[PDB]
C-alpha cells in the first residue's frame, strides 16, 4: 500500500560525558537513507564511573538499542520513492547492576 | 591473568558451622564481585552466593559470603551444617578480560548419611530456559558449533557465557559475550580456535570449536550472567568428546 507523504545529539545534551556509563558517538551517514546521518552511541568502558571517578567493575556500561523507523530507496540509488524500514540503533549508554 | 586458591576438601560435623576460603592470587579482589557454586555429585552447578553476599531465593540462609580485601581472598560460611549441604563448592570472579573459577572445594558432612540433596532443575529455576545442544564425538583437529536456546528473559539484555567441566573435573571458564554482541571474551586456551556469537533475534548462543583437541573434552554449559562475570543460571550441558 503506497500512500504519499512531504517534507549531533552532543550539540543540545552531554549526557554521554556526565553518565556513569559515558559514550561515544558515531557518525552513520547514509545517503540512501532519510534521515541520512544516524548518530550511534558506542560505551566507552565495560564498568561504570564511580562516586570517585573510577571506572568500577562491579557494574556495567550497556547500549539501550532501539529499532526506530528510517527511509530507504526501493530501486537502489534511484531518488525515485521508498521503502520503509526498522533499524536497531545505539540511542544511549545505561549502567546495570547485579544488585536489584 | 589470576587463579583463585580453595582447599581440595574440607570435613565438619552436622550441626556446626564451616567456612571455604578463596585466595586471589593477582589483581584486587575486592574490585570484582566473587561468585560460589554448589555441584551435587552428577548434578548442574547452582548458585548460591553473588555478588559477594547476595543469596537468591530458595536458598537457605545458613549459606553466607563476605570478602576480606587485606588477604585478598572471599569465603562462604555454611552455618548449621546438614547432610544435604555435602556437595562441591566453587568460587568465582573475574577481571576486566577474563572469568575464573576456583579448583572446588569437595565438603564432607561427617556422620555419613541422613539426607540426600537432589538435582537442580535446568535454566537454575523459574522461568528461565537454557537448553543446549550440538555435542558430539569428533577427531582431533575436527570442527562443532554448539548452540544454546535461551526462552524466559530479554535474551539481548544479558550477557552470557560458555563453561566446561570433564566428567570428574573442575568448572573451567570458556567464553563470554556481551548483550548486544560487540564484546567477547576468551580463555587463552581456546583463542584462536574457538568462536562465540550470538544471534538475538533468534534468542540463541553459540559456540563455533575449531582446531578441536583431545583436552577440549567435556560437558559445555551456557549460562547467563546479570554482569561479565557474575554468573546466575545454567544450562544442563552438552557433551562434548574428541578423540583420535
Ligand atoms: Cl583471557
Amino acid at each position: 500500500r503506497t500512500v504519499m507523504v512531504n517534507l549531533n545529539p552532543k550539540r543540545s545534551s552531554d549526557y554521554y560525558n556526565r553518565s556513569t556509563s559515558p559514550w561515544n558517538l558515531h557518525r552513520n551517514e547514509d545517503p540512501e537513507r532519510y534521515p541520512s546521518v544516524i548518530w550511534e552511541a558506542q560505551c566507552r568502558h565495560l564498568g561504570c564511573i564511580n562516586a570517585d571517578g573510577n571506572v568500577d567493575y562491579h557494574m556495567n556500561s550497556v547500549p539501550i538499542q532501539q529499532e526506530i523507523l528510517v527511509l530507504r530507496r526501493e530501486p537502489p540509488h534511484s531518488p525515485n520513492s521508498f521503502r520503509l524500514e526498522k533499524i536497531l540503533v545505539s540511542v544511549g549508554c545505561t549502567c546495570v547492576t547485579p544488585i536489584v | 591473568n589470576f587463579m583463585l586458591t580453595q582447599p581440595h576438601s574440607v570435613s565438619e560435623s552436622p550441626g556446626k558451622t564451616v567456612t571455604i576460603s578463596c585466595t586471589r592470587s593477582s589483581g584486587s579482589l575486592a574490585n570484582y564481585y566473587v561468585q560460589w557454586y554448589q555441584q551435587r555429585p552428577g548434578c548442574s552447578p547452582t548458585i548460591v552466593i553473588f555478588a559477594n553476599n547476595q543469596r537468591p531465593s530458595g536458598v537457605p540462609d545458613r549459606f553466607s559470603g563476605s570478602i576480606d580485601s587485606s588477604s585478598n581472598s572471599a569465603s562462604l560460611t555454611i552455618s548449621g551444617l546438614k547432610t544435604e549441604d555435602e556437595a562441591d563448592y566453587y568460587c568465582q570472579t573475574y577481571d576486566p578480560y577474563s572469568v575464573v573459577f576456583g579448583g572446588g572445594t569437595k565438603l564432607t558432612v561427617l556422620g555419613g548419611s541422613g539426607g540426600s540433596g537432589g538435582c537442580p532443575p535446568c535454566g537454575s529455576g523459574g522461568e528461565v530456559q537454557l537448553l543446549e545442544s550440538g555435542g558430539g564425538l569428533v577427531q582431533p583437529g575436527g570442527s562443532l558449533r554448539l548452540s544454546c536456546a535461551a526462552s524466559g528473559f530479554g535474551f539481548s539484555s544479558y550477557a552470557m557465557s560458555w563453561v566446561r567441566q570433564a566428567p570428574g573435573k573442575g568448572l573451567e571458564w570458556v567464553s563470554a559475550i556481551s548483550g548486544s554482541g560487540g564484546s567477547t571474551y576468551y580463555a587463552d586456551s581456546v583463542k584462536g580456535r574457538f568462536t562465540i556469537s550470538r544471534d538475538n533475534s533468534k534468542n540463541t548462543l553459540y559456540l563455533q570449536m575449531n582446531s578441536l583437541r583431545a583436552e577440549d573434552t567435556a560437558v559445555y554449559y551456557c549460562a547467563r550472567d546479570l554482569i561479565h562475570g557474575v554468573t546466575r543460571n545454567w544450562g544442563c550441558g552438552t557433551l562434548v568428546t574428541v578423540s583420535s
